[PDB]
């Protein structure tokens, strides 16, 4: 059961993470913009 | 109705709710010498404070808690549900051990386990959450120690390092660990000054201290690289990848360090040992609590607790049917 809670936040944190690369694309593009 | 977690342990108390992150309170704990509950009174006073003091609630309305020493006896965890149920009237409960609430914590089922307190420490290997109890090895070699190696040393500069003046004597010999030592060899070193501004120029005394858990009785590294010979054959390689440290007593400056390199030249260089850094005061002193706090936090300990339904039905029988 813990292990199923942290896979549940493992998913949380490759979301977040995904997001955040997709976030800093977007800083980079208005920057330059 | 928020879950109450406590830790009981050896040298702080660690008590707070299920869903948030800290232990709201952590003061001082003594009933556990060895590791268990000697004074049956007096760790009855002390919970009690626990609950009307430190955290302003009744326990007969949150569903609590407690965690106990991985080498404790089971007459201890009898007569700890025989005396919680009995006098504070909780609705549920659940007892875990602490190595196993560590690797927990460190969201790693499978786990190696080091950690030390009032006058102990230990080596447990725990594999999907279960403590080896023949694969433990527990040494004399705890925070006592060295903090009486400290107070020797002190006693030899001669400095003036009723019961509350002791605490205070043992606490600054503990802040001094935190600030000063670290695992003429040691070069020109820190001017650590007293709260009435004494001090000195702590030398080599800062490096010959910490030097006595590995060499001062079973070193740390021995009692773990023992602690898995004793246990099983095959999960010896998940044990080494997955070694754990917890406890505030391991706060020490490149004690971790130390201990990768002394486990590293010690197993197989084939072997792929590692420690995982919670090197941070805060994390080791949270780690056991941490754990609780997730255990309890699930939607599973609802069905994991001994209710108080389960306690009217039966006596102590219930702690070793239901708590691993």
């Amino acid at each position: 059961e813990i292990e199923c809670f942290w896979s549940n936040i493992e998913q949380v944190v490759e979301i977040k993470l995904r997001v955040e690369l997709e976030e800093k694309r977007k800083k980079a593009l208005n920057l330059q913009k | 109705v928020g879950a109450l977690v406590f830790d009981i342990g050896s040298y702080t108390v660690r008590a707070g709710y299920a869903g948030e992150d800290c232990p709201k309170v952590d003061f001082p704990t003594s009933p556990l010498k060895n590791g268990m509950v000697e004074d049956w009174d007096s760790f009855q006073a002390i919970l009690d404070h626990t609950y009307k003091m430190h955290v302003k609630s009744e326990a007969s309305l949150h569903p609590v808690l407690m965690s106990e020493a991985p080498w404790n006896t089971r007459a201890k965890r009898e007569k700890l549900t025989e005396l919680m149920f009995e006098h504070y009237n909780i609705p549920a409960f659940f007892l875990c051990k602490t190595a196993v609430l560590t690797a927990f914590a460190n969201g790693r089922s499978t786990g190696l386990i080091l950690d030390s307190g009032a006058t102990h420490t230990t080596a447990i290997p725990v594999h999907d959450g279960y403590v080896l109890q023949q694969g433990i090895v527990k040494s004399p070699l705890a925070g006592d120690f060295i903090t009486m190696q400290c107070r020797e040393l002190f006693q030899e500069m001669n400095i003036e390092l009723r019961s509350w003046h002791n605490y205070m004597c043992n606490c600054v010999i503990q802040d001094f660990q935190a600030s000063v030592l670290q695992v003429a060899a040691q070069m020109p070193t820190v001017h650590y000054e007293f709260p009435n501004g004494y001090n000195c120029d702590f030398g080599a005394e800062r490096l010959k201290i910490p030097e006595g858990l590995f060499d001062p009785m079973l070193g740390v590294s021995h009692v773990v690289t023992t602690s898995v010979g004793m246990c099983d054959i095959d999960i010896r390689p998940g044990l080494y990848g997955s070694v754990i440290v917890a406890g505030g007593n391991t706060l020490i400056q490149s004690f971790t360090d130390r201990l990768n390199r002394e486990l590293s030249q010690k197993t197989p260089p084939s072997m792929r040992l590692k420690l995982i850094a919670n090197n941070t005061t805060v994390e080791r002193r949270f780690s056991s609590w941490i754990g609780g706090s997730i255990l309890a936090s699930l939607g599973t300990f609802q069905q994991m607790w001994i209710s108080k339904q389960e306690y009217e039905e039966g006596g102590k029988q219930c702690v070793e049917r239901k708590c691993p």
